[PDB]
C-alpha cells in the first residue's frame, strides 16, 4: 500500500537522528561540575 | 502607456536605435574621463611627488594613466619629478583632449544611427523582422576583444611598441614606467608579479581568439539555446550583467589587498601595511644596519628616506576615512611639509619608552608608554588623583632623531605630552592647515573611495542580475500567469513530475 | 522619414507623482544634514 | 556653523532634478487626449 | 502496524510531557554544576 | 499665567463635556444596521 | 511589556561570571563581552550627574 | 530526446513531500552542512584559543551565550580549509582554530545560493512568476554584506559576526561604539523599510480581517473561506473608505498595494548592505564635523550628538582589551574614561 | 617541486570530485531505477 | 578508542533491531519497485 | 528597410538568426572547459588567500625588489 | 541657510500632504 | 497528496512504536555516554575544566601565528604539564 | 536642562542642529514627575529652560 523508505523518510532521519544523539548529550551535561 | 520604469524598453526589437543609445552612454562616459581629467589638472599640485603625490590630492583618474605609462604634462613636469621632459603628444593634456574628441564624435554617430534606425543589415532575411544573430555577434565580440587584449599584453606592456607599465620596488619609493616582459611560471599568478599581468594578457588574448572562432563557426546546440533563450537580448543582458559584478568585486578586492596594477605610489598605502607595520619594520631594519655599520644614532635615522617615513604614518592609511568626509586627504590632516623626525621616549631613569600605536579601528586612543618588554611605564591619565604613570611623576623627556627637529631633546611636559599624542599616529610629520583650511580630521585616500565604489556598484549589479534573468526566463508570464491555470497542475499528486501535463 | 514603429507614450498618474515627491523630499530631508556636515 | 558649501546646492539639486523629472511626466500625462 | 491503534492525543501528549522534562533538567542545570555561577 | 491656566481650564472643560454628552447621546443606535440596542 | 517591565528594574539576563574553571578562574562568555561594552556605556553617562558610587535610577 | 539527463530531471521533478529538483543538489547539503555545524559547535566546541572564551554547552554556556566564534585574528581571512595548511587534515585542530566557522559562512552562503535557485525553479515549473525569489535578493545582500564582505574589509575573519545569540549582541554594540553605525543614513534607511514592513503586515493583516464578508454562519469566520472561490474575501471598498476617513489616504489598487509589501522591507534590507559594505572599509558616518568644530571652541555647546560619542567612547576603552585579545591592550585604570563616581 | 599545501590542494579536489561523483552515480542509478509513468 | 566503541554500540544495537521489524517490507518495497 | 554599401558587406553576419546546431552538440566539450576554469579560479583564489602556497611563489609586495 | 533648507523640506512635505489628501484621485468603482 | 504514507498513520501504529521505543533511547544513550565517557572533549578538542589554565598560570593560550598555529596548540597543550 | 545640574544641552536648529542631532529635550530632573504646565513657571524663559515643551507635547 505504502512505501517505507523514501525521500521523505532520509530527511526526517537526517534531523530526527542527531537531534536525539545531541539531546543525550546535553542531558548528561546538566549533571558536569567543576 | 508605458510606466515611467520602462521607457527603455522601446529599444528592444530596434537594433538601429540600440546602437544609438550605446553610442550615446559611450559618449557620455569617454567626455566624463575627458573631464575628469582636465578638473584633475586644473587641480593637481605637482611639486612634491615625496609627501604630496597624486593620492594625497583626491586624485582618481590621473593614477589609470600614469599606471599604463602617461607620466608628463605639456607644461613640462612629471609625476616621479622630472623636469624639462617632452612627453609628446600623449601627456595627460593629449590623454583628457583625445577623449573629448572622442566623445564628441560617437555623439555625432548616435545622431545617424537614430535617424536611420531602418537598415536592411537589421532585418532577417526570410521573415523581414528586426533580428540579431547574437551567437554569431558573440563569436565576432570576443575575437576582437582576444586580438585587443593580445595586443595590449604583447606591445604595450613589453614596451615592444609601446611604453609598458608603472612597477616599483617593494617600499613604493622608486617607482616609474617599464616595460615588463611575461612570467610564464608558477609566480605569474602571484598578484604582486607585474610579469604575470603580461602573460596573462598574451595567454588570455590567444585563447580569446580561438574562442571566438569557435562561437563564429559553431551554431548553439538546440538544447542551450532553448534553456538560455538565446533568440532574446535579455539574456545576453542578464548574463553580461554578472560577468560585470564578477569584474567589479575582483577590482574592489585587488584595490583593497594590493597587486602589481594598485601600486601604492598612484593610490597611496594599503590598511594591511599599518596592520602589520610593514614599513616601521623595513625602517628600523635600515636604521639597525646603519648602526652596525658604525653611524650615530642621528646618522642613522638621518639616511630614513623622508618619503619611506611617510609611509609609516596612520593619515595615509585608507581605513582612517568618513563616508562624509568629502575631498582629498590634504583637507584633512593637511599638506605634508616635512618630517619632524623620529621621536625616542625614555624616563627619568633613561629607561626608553614606546608609545603604543592606534589601531585603525579607533577614532581616538589613549596615550600609554611602555618599554620594550611591553611594561606600563608612562601615560596621559584621564582621573588624577589616584594616576601613578603620569609623565610628570616619570620625567618623560623626548628626543628628535633625523627630520627637521635632529638633535633636539624636549623635557617640558606640554610639549612632550604633545609629541606622544601625535606618535600614536607613526612617524611625525610637519603640515600646513592653512591653504586648504583643514579640519584636522582624517580622509580616506583614492584607494579608499574606489573600493567603496566598486564594492556597492558590483553589489548592486547581483541584483541586476536577478531581475533581468527573471525577466528572460519568465518572459511568457510577466503580465501575469494563465487566467485558465487549472488547480490540478498545483495539487499534489495528480501529476507525477511537477507541472508537466504527460506524467498524470 | 518613415516614422518609427517602436515609439510608446508614457505616463506617471497622480498616485506615482505624489509617492515620488515624498520619497525625494524624505530623503532630501535624510541626506541633507550629512550634505552640510 | 563650519558647514560644507556645497550642501546647499547638493540638497537643492537633489530634490529639484528628480521632483522636476516627475512633473514633467505627469503633466504630458493629464495633457494626453482622454 | 497500521495505523490507529494508539490514539493521537495520547501520543501527543506523552511527546509533550517528554520534552516538559527534558527542558526542565536543561533550566536545572542552569543552577547547578558548570554555568551556575558557583 | 493665572489667566492662561483658567483659559485652560475651560477650554478642556468644554471638549470633555462635549466627549461625555456626545457618547451619551445614543450612540449604540448609531450604526448602519440594528439600531434598537436599548 | 518589556520596556514598561525594565521600567520597574526586571531586567535582562545576567550571564556575568557564570563560567568558571575547577581552581576558579572566570571563564568569559560572550555575556562578559557584553559586559564590558555595558560598562563604557555606564561610566560614561550624564558624566557629571553622579556623586555616589551607585546609579540607582 | 530521452537520454540519462532527462531521465534524472523527471526524477528530480517529481512530486513529493518534500520537493528536490536540480537546485537541491546544491541547497540540502550545503543548508544541512551549515545547521549541522552550528548545532555542533554550540554543543561540543570552544573557542579559548581563538577568543578566550567558553561558547558550548559541554563547557557550561546556555542557550543565549553558545556560538560557534570567529577565528583568530592571526588567521587573517583564511579559507581556514581542513585539508588547508593551517589544520593540515586535523579535525580538531581544526575546531580549535575555528575552521567551523568558515565552514558554515561559506556553505551557509552556497546553501543560500540553492535556495533561491530553488525559488526560480519552483516559479517555473507551477507557472507563477518569480517575484519570491526576487525579494530574496534583500536575504542574500545582507547575508554577503555582513558575514563575507564586512570582515574581508577588515583585518580577519576574527571581526566577522560570531554565529550565537550573545555573540551577535556584540556585534551590534560594537558597531556602535567603533561605527557609530545609528547614525548611518543608510542603517536608519534599513530601520525604516524593516519597521515599515512590520507596520505593513500588521495593518494589511488587520483591514482583511476587519472588512470580511459574512459568508458563513459561523461566529468564527474562518471557515466561511474556499481556496477555489472566485470572490474576494473581503471588500475592498469599505476598506478604502475607512483609511480614507482615518488616515487621509487609502489603497486603492490591490496588485500596488501588494507590490508595496514586497518594495518596503527589500529595499530597506538592501540599503542597510550599502552602508555595511561602506563600514568593511571603516568608511562611516561617525561624525559631523561642524559640531566638532564647534563642540572644540565652545564648552558650553551640548547636543544629543556629542552625548552619544562619549557614550561610544566608553564602549571602546571597556571593551577592547577583552573583545581584542590579539593586541595585547593594557589599559592602566588611570587612562580608563569615566564620569563623576561611576 | 610539491609543496604540502599543494598535496593538500590535490586532496580536497579528490575529495570534492569523490562527493560530486558518488551523489550523481547514485541520482542518475536511482532515476533510471524508478521512472515516471507517462501517455 | 575503546569509548569509540562504547558510544557506537547503543546506535548500532538500534539500527540492527528496526532491520529485523521491517526486513520483510523493506524487501517487498524493493521487490515492488523492481 | 534601406540598403548601405556597408550593410551590403555585413549582411551574411547577421542572416543566420535562431539557427542552431541539432541536440546537444558540444555541450559535453563545453563542459569539460567550465570544469577546468572552476579549477583554475580556485587555483588563482587560493595563491591569493595564502591556502595554496607554491615553491618561488611569494604572495606579498616583497615579491620582486 | 542649513536651517532655512529643513524647514523649507519640511513645509514642502506637509503641503504634499494637504495635496496627496484633499486633491487626490479619487478612488472610483468601475 | 503525494503519496507517502500520512504521518499521523504512522506515530499511531504499534510497529512504529515496537521500532522508536528501542531506537530513540539508544540514540539517547549513546549521546549520554558521548559526554559521560569524556570522549567529546579529546574529539572536538574542548578543555575539560581543570585544562583552560596551568595552575600559576592566568594568560588565554591565544592562537597568534598562522601557519604554525597547530603546533602553537600543542605547545599550550603541554605546558598543561 | 536635561539632568537637573544647569548643564542646559540644545536641541533646536537654530541653537546649532541639523535634522540628525535635533530634538525636543525632556523636562529636568529637578522636577522628576511634577506636573510642570505653562502656568506653574514664574516666565516662559524659566518654562523654556526647565523643558515644559517636552512635557506639553
Ligand atoms: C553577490 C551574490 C553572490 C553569492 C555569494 C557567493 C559566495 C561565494 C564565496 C566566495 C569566497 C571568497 C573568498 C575571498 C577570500 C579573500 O579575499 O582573502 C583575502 C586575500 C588577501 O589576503 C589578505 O592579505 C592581506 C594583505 O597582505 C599583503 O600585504 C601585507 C602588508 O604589506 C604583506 O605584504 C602580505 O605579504 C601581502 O600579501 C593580509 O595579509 C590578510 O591577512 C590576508 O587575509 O585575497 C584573496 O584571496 C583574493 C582577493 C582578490 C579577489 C577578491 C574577490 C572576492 C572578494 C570581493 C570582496 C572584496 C572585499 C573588499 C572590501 C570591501
Ligand atoms: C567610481 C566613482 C568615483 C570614485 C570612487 C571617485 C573618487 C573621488 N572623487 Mg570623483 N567623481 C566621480 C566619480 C568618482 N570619484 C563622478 C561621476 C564625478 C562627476 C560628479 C566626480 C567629480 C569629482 C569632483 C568635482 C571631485 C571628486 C573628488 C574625488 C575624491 C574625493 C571623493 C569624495 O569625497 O566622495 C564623497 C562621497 C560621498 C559623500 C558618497 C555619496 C553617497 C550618496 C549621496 C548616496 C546616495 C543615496 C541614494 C539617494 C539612495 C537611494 C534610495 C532609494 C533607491 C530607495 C575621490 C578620490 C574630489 C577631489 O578631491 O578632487 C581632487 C573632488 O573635488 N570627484
Ligand atoms: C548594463 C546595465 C543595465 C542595462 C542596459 C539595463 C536596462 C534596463 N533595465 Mg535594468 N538593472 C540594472 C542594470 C541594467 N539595466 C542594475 C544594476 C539594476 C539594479 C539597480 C537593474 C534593476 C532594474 C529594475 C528593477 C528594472 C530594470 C529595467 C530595465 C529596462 C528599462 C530601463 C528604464 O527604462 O529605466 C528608466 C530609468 C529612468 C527613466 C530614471 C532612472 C534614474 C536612476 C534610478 C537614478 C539615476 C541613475 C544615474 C543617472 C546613472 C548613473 C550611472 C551608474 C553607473 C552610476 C532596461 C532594459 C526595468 C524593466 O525590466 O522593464 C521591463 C525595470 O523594472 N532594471
Ligand atoms: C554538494 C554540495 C557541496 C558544496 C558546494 C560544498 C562546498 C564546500 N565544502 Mg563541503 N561537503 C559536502 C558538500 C558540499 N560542499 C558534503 C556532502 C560533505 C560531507 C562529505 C562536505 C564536507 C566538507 C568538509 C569536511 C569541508 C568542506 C569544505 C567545503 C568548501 C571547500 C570545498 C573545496 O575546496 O572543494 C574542492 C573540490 C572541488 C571544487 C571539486 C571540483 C571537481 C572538478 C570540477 C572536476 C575535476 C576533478 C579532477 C578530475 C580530480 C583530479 C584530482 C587529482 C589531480 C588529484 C566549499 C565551501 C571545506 C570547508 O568548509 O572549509 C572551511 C571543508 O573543510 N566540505
Ligand atoms: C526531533 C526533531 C527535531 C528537529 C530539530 C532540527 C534542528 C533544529 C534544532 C534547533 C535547536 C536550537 C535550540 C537548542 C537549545 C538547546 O539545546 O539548549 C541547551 C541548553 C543546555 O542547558 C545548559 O547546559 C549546560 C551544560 O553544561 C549548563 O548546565 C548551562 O547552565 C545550561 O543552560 O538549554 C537551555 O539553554 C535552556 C533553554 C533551551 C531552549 C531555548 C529555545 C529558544 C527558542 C529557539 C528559537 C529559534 C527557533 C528554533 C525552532 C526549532
Ligand atoms: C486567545 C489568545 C489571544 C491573545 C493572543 C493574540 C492573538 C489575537 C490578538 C491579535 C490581534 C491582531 C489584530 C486583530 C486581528 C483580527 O481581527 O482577528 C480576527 C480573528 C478572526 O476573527 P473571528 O471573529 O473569526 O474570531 C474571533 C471571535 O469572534 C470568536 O469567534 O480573530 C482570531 O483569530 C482570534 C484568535 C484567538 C486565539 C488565538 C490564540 C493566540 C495565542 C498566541 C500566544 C502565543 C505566545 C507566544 C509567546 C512566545
Ligand atoms: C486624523 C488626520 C491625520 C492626517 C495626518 C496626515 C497624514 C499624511 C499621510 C501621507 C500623505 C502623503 C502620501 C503621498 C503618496 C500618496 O498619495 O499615496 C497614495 C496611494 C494610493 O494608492 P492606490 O492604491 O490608490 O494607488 C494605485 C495606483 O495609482 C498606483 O499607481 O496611497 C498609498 O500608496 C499607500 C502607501 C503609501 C503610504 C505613504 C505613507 C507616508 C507617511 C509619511 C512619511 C513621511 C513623514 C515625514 C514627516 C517629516
Ligand atoms: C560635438 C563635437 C565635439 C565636441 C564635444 C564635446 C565638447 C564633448 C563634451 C563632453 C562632455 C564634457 C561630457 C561630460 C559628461 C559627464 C558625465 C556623463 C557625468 C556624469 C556624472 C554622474 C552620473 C554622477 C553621479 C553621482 C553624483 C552626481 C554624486 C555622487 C554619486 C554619483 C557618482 C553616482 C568636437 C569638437 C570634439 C567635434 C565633434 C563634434
Ligand atoms: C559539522 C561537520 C559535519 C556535519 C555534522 C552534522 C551534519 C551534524 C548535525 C547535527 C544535528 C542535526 C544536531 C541536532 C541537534 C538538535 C538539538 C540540540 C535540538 C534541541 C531542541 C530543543 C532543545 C528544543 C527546544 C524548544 C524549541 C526550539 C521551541 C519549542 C520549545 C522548546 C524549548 C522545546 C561533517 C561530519 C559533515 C564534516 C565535519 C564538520
Ligand atoms: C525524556 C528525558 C529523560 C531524561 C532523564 C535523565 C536521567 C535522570 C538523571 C540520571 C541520574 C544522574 O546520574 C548522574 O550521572 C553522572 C554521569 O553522567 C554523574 O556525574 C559524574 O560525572 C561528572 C562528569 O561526567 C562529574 O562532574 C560528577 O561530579 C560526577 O558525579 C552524576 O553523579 C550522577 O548523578
Ligand atoms: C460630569 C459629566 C456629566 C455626567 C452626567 C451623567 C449623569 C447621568 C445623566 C446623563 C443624562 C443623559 O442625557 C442624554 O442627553 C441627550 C441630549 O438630550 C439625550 O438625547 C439624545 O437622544 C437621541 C438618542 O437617539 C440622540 O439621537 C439625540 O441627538 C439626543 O437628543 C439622551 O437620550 C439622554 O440620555
Ligand atoms: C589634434 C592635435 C594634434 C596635435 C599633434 C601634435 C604632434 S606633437 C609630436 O608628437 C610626437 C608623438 O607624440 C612626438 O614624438 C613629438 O615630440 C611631438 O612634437
Ligand atoms: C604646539 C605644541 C608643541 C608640539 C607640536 C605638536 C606636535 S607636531 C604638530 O602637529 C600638528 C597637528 O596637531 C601639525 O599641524 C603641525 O604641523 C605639527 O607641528
Ligand atoms: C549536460 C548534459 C550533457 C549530455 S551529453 C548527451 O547526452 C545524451 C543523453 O542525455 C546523449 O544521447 C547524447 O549523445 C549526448 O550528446
Ligand atoms: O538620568 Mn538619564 O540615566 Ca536613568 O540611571 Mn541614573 O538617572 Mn541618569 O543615571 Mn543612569
Ligand atoms: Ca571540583
Ligand atoms: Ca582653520
Ligand atoms: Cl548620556
Ligand atoms: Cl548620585
Ligand atoms: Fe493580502
Ligand atoms: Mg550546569
Amino acid at each position: 500500500s505504502y512505501p517505507i523508505f523514501t525521500v521523505r523518510w532520509v530527511a526526517v532521519h537526517t534531523l530526527a537522528v542527531p537531534t536525539i544523539f545531541f539531546l543525550g548529550a546535553i542531558a548528561a551535561m546538566q549533571f558536569i561540575q567543576r | 502607456g508605458l510606466p515611467w520604469y520602462r521607457v527603455h524598453t522601446v529599444l528592444i526589437n530596434d537594433p538601429g536605435r540600440l546602437i544609438a543609445a550605446h553610442l550615446m552612454h559611450t559618449a557620455l562616459v569617454a567626455g566624463w574621463a575627458g573631464s575628469m581629467a582636465l578638473y584633475e589638472l586644473a587641480t593637481f599640485d605637482p611639486s612634491d611627488p615625496v609627501l604630496n603625490p597624486m593620492w594625497r590630492q583626491g586624485m582618481f583618474v590621473l593614477p589609470f594613466m600614469a599606471r599604463l605609462g602617461v607620466t608628463g604634462s605639456w607644461s613640462g613636469w612629471s609625476i616621479t619629478g622630472e623636469t624639462g621632459i617632452d612627453p609628446g603628444f600623449w601627456s595627460f593634456e593629449g590623454v583628457a583632449l583625445a577623449h573629448i574628441v572622442l566623445s564628441g564624435l560617437l555623439f555625432l554617430a548616435a545622431c545617424w544611427h537614430w535617424v536611420y534606425w531602418d537598415l536592411e543589415l537589421f532585418r532577417d532575411p526570410r521573415t523581414g523582422e528586426p533580428a540579431l544573430d547574437l551567437p554569431k555577434m558573440f563569436g565576432i565580440h570576443l575575437f576582437l576583444a582576444g586580438l585587443l587584449c593580445f595586443g595590449f599584453g604583447a606591445f604595450h606592456l613589453t614596451g615592444l611598441f609601446g611604453p609598458g607599465m608603472w612597477v616599483s620596488d617593494p617600499y613604493g619609493l622608486t617607482g616609474s614606467v617599464q616595460p615588463v616582459a611575461p612570467e610564464w611560471g608558477p609566480d605569474g599568478f602571484n598578484p604582486y608579479n607585474p610579469g604575470g599581468v603580461v602573460a596573462h594578457h598574451i595567454a588570455a588574448g590567444i585563447v580569446g581568439i580561438i574562442a571566438g572562432l569557435f562561437h563564429i563557426l559553431v551554431r548553439p546546440p538546440q538544447r542551450l539555446y532553448k534553456a538560455l533563450r538565446m533568440g532574446n537580448i535579455e539574456t545576453v543582458l542578464s548574463s553580461s550583467i554578472a560577468a560585470v559584478f564578477f569584474a567589479a568585486f575582483v577590482v574592489a578586492g585587488t584595490m583593497w589587498y594590493g597587486s602589481a596594477t594598485t601600486p601604492i605610489e598612484l593610490f597611496g598605502p594599503t590598511r594591511y601595511q599599518w596592520d602589520s607595520s610593514y614599513f616601521q619594520q623595513e625602517i628600523n631594519r635600515r636604521v639597525q644596519a646603519s648602526l652596525a655599520s658604525g653611524a650615530t644614532l642621528e646618522e642613522a635615522w638621518s639616511a630614513i628616506p623622508e618619503k619611506l617615513a611617510f609611509y609609516d604614518y596612520i593619515g595615509n592609511n585608507p581605513a582612517k576615512g568618513g563616508l562624509f568626509r568629502t575631498g582629498p586627504m590634504n583637507k584633512g590632516d593637511g599638506i605634508a611639509q616635512a618630517w619632524k623626525g623620529h621621536a625616542v621616549f625614555r624616563n627619568k631613569e633613561g629607561e626608553e619608552l614606546f608609545v603604543r600605536r592606534m589601531p585603525a579601528f579607533f577614532e581616538s586612543f589613549p596615550v600609554i608608554l611602555t618599554d620594550k618588554n611591553g611594561v606600563v611605564k608612562a601615560d596621559i591619565p584621564f582621573r588624577r588623583a589616584e594616576s601613578k604613570y603620569s609623565f610628570e611623576q616619570q620625567g618623560v623627556t623626548v628626543s628628535f632623531y633625523g627630520g627637521e627637529l635632529n638633535g633636539q631633546t624636549f623635557t617640558d611636559p606640554p610639549t612632550v605630552k604633545s609629541y606622544a599624542r601625535k606618535a600614536i599616529f607613526g612617524e611625525i610629520f610637519e603640515f600646513d592647515t592653512e591653504t586648504l583650511n583643514s579640519d584636522g580630521i582624517f580622509r580616506t585616500s583614492p584607494r579608499g573611495w574606489f573600493t567603496f565604489a566598486h564594492a556597492v556598484f558590483a553589489l548592486l549589479f547581483f541584483f541586476g542580475h536577478i531581475w533581468h534573468g527573471a525577466r528572460t526566463l519568465f518572459r511568457d508570464v510577466f503580465s501575469g500567469i494563465d487566467p485558465e491555470l487549472s488547480p490540478e497542475q498545483v495539487e499534489w499528486g495528480f501529476y507525477q513530475k511537477v507541472g508537466d501535463v504527460t506524467t498524470r | 522619414m518613415e516614422p518609427n514603429p517602436n515609439r510608446q507614450p508614457v505616463e506617471l498618474n497622480r498616485t506615482s507623482l505624489y509617492l515620488g515627491l515624498l520619497l525625494i523630499l524624505v530623503l532630501a530631508l535624510l541626506f541633507s544634514s550629512y550634505f552640510f556636515n | 556653523m563650519e558647514v560644507n558649501q556645497l550642501g546647499l546646492i547638493a540638497t537643492a539639486l537633489f530634490v529639484l532634478v528628480p521632483s522636476v523629472f516627475l512633473i514633467i511626466l505627469y503633466v504630458q500625462t493629464e495633457s494626453q487626449q482622454k | 502496524s497500521e495505523g490507529g491503534r494508539i490514539p493521537l492525543w495520547i501520543v501527543a501528549t506523552v511527546a509533550g510531557m517528554g520534552v516538559i522534562v527534558i527542558v526542565g533538567l536543561f533550566f536545572y542545570g542552569a543552577y547547578a554544576g558548570l554555568g551556575s555561577s558557583l | 499665567m493665572e489667566t492662561l491656566k483658567i483659559t485652560v481650564y475651560i477650554v478642556v472643560t468644554f471638549f470633555v463635556l462635549l466627549f461625555v454628552f456626545g457618547f451619551l447621546s445614543g450612540d449604540p443606535a448609531r450604526n448602519p444596521k440594528r439600531k434598537d440596542l436599548e | 511589556l518589556g520596556i514598561s517591565t525594565m521600567a520597574f528594574n526586571l531586567n535582562g539576563f545576567n550571564f556575568n561570571h557564570s563560567v568558571i574553571d575547577a581552581k576558579g578562574n572566570v571563564i568569559n562568555t560572550w555575556a562578559d563581552i557584553i559586559n564590558r561594552a555595558n560598562l563604557g556605556m555606564e561610566v560614561m553617562h550624564e558624566r557629571n550627574a553622579h556623586n555616589f558610587p551607585l546609579d540607582l535610577a | 530526446e530521452r537520454g540519462w539527463f532527462d531521465i534524472l530531471d523527471d526524477w528530480l521533478k517529481r512530486d513529493r513531500f518534500v520537493f528536490v529538483g536540480w537546485s537541491g543538489i546544491l541547497l540540502f547539503p550545503c543548508a544541512y552542512l551549515a545547521l549541522g555545524g552550528w548545532l555542533t559547535g554550540t554543543t561540543f566546541v570552544t573557542s579559548w584559543y581563538t577568543h578566550g572564551l567558553a561558547s558550548s554547552y559541554l563547557e557550561g554556556c546556555n542557550f543565549l551565550t553558545v556560538a560557534v566564534s570567529t577565528p583568530a585574528n592571526s588567521m587573517g581571512h583564511s579559507l581556514l580549509l581542513l585539508w588547508g595548511p593551517e589544520a593540515q587534515g586535523d579535525f580538531t585542530r581544526w575546531c580549535q582554530l575555528g575552521g567551523l566557522w568558515t565552514f558554515i559562512a561559506l556553505h551557509g552562503a552556497f546553501g543560500l545560493i540553492g535556495f533561491m535557485l530553488r525559488q526560480f525553479e519552483i516559479a517555473r515549473l507551477v507557472g507563477v512568476r518569480p517575484y519570491n525569489a526576487i525579494a530574496f535578493s534583500a536575504p542574500i545582500a545582507v547575508f554577503v554584506s555582513v558575514f563575507l564582505i564586512y570582515p574581508l574589509g577588515q583585518s580577519s575573519w576574527f571581526f566577522a559576526p560570531s554565529f550565537g545569540v550573545a555573540a551577535i549582541f556584540r556585534f551590534l554594540l560594537f558597531f556602535q561604539g567603533f561605527h557609530n553605525w545609528t547614525l548611518n543614513p543608510f542603517h536608519m534607511m534599513g530601520v525604516a523599510g524593516v519597521l515599515g514592513g512590520a507596520l505593513l503586515c500588521a495593518i494589511h493583516g488587520a483591514t482583511v480581517e476587519n472588512t470580511l464578508f459574512q459568508d458563513g454562519e459561523g461566529a468564527s469566520t474562518f471557515r466561511a473561506f474556499n481556496p477555489t472561490q472566485a470572490e474576494e474575501t473581503y471588500s475592498m471598498v469599505t476598506a478604502n473608505r475607512f483609511w480614507s476617513q482615518i488616515f487621509g489616504i487609502a489603497f486603492s489598487n490591490k496588485r500596488w498595494l501588494h507590490f508595496f509589501m514586497l518594495f518596503v522591507p527589500v529595499t530597506g534590507l538592501w540599503m542597510s548592505a550599502i552602508g555595511v559594505v561602506g563600514l568593511a572599509l571603516n568608511l562611516r558616518s561617525y561624525d559631523f564635523i561642524s559640531q566638532e568644530i564647534r563642540a572644540a571652541e565652545d564648552p558650553e555647546f551640548e547636543t544629543f550628538y556629542t552625548k552619544n560619542l562619549l557614550l561610544n567612547e566608553g564602549i571602546r576603552a571597556w571593551m577592547a582589551p577583552q573583545d581584542q585579545p590579539h593586541e595585547n591592550f593594557v589599559f592602566p585604570e588611570e587612562v580608563l574614561p569615566r564620569g563623576n563616581a561611576l | 617541486t610539491i609543496t604540502p599545501s599543494l598535496k593538500g590542494f590535490f586532496i580536497g579536489l579528490l575529495s570534492g570530485a569523490v562527493v560530486l561523483g558518488l551523489t550523481f552515480a547514485v541520482l542518475i542509478a536511482i532515476s533510471q531505477i524508478d521512472k515516471v509513468q507517462r501517455s | 578508542d575503546w569509548r569509540v566503541l562504547v558510544v557506537l554500540l547503543p546506535v548500532l544495537l538500534a539500527a540492527g533491531w528496526a532491520v529485523r521489524n521491517i526486513l520483510p517490507y523493506a524487501v517487498k518495497q524493493v521487490q515492488k519497485l523492481l | 528597410a534601406r540598403r548601405t554599401w556597408l550593410g551590403d558587406i555585413l549582411r551574411p553576419l547577421n542572416s543566420e538568426y535562431g539557427k542552431v546546431a541539432p541536440g546537444w552538440g558540444t555541450t559535453p566539450l563545453m563542459a569539460v572547459f567550465m570544469g577546468l576554469f572552476l579549477v583554475f579560479l580556485l587555483i588563482i583564489l587560493e595563491i591569493y588567500n595564502s591556502t595554496l602556497i607554491l615553491d618561488g611563489v611569494n604572495v606579498s609586495w616583497k615579491a620582486l625588489g | 541657510m542649513e536651517t532655512i533648507t529643513y524647514v523649507f523640506i519640511f513645509a514642502c512635505i506637509i503641503a504634499l500632504f494637504f495635496f496627496a489628501i484633499f486633491f487626490r484621485e479619487p478612488p472610483r468603482i468601475t | 497528496t503525494t503519496g507517502e504514507r500520512p504521518f499521523s498513520d504512522i506515530i499511531t501504529s504499534v510497529r512504529y512504536w515496537v521500532i522508536h521505543s528501542i531506537t530513540i533511547p539508544a540514540l539517547f544513550i549513546a549521546g549520554w555516554l558521548f559526554v559521560s565517557t569524556g570522549l567529546a572533549y579529546d574529539v572536538f578538542g574542548t578543555p575539560r575544566p581543570d585544562s583552560y589554565y596551568a595552575q600559576e598560570q592566568r594568560s588565554i593560550p591565544l592562537v597568534t601565528d598562522r601557519f604554525e598555529a597547530k603546533q602553537q596548540v600543542e605547545t599550550f597543550l603541554e605546558q598543561l604539564k | 536642562d536635561i539632568d537637573g545640574i544647569r548643564e542646559p544641552v540644545s536641541g533646536s536648529l537654530l541653537y546649532g542642529n541639523n535634522i540628525i542631532t535635533g530634538a525636543v529635550v525632556p523636562s529636568s530632573n529637578a522636577i522628576g514627575l511634577h506636573f510642570y504646565p505653562i502656568w506653574e513657571a514664574a516666565s516662559l524663559d524659566e518654562w523654556l529652560y526647565n523643558g515644559g515643551p517636552y512635557q506639553l507635547i
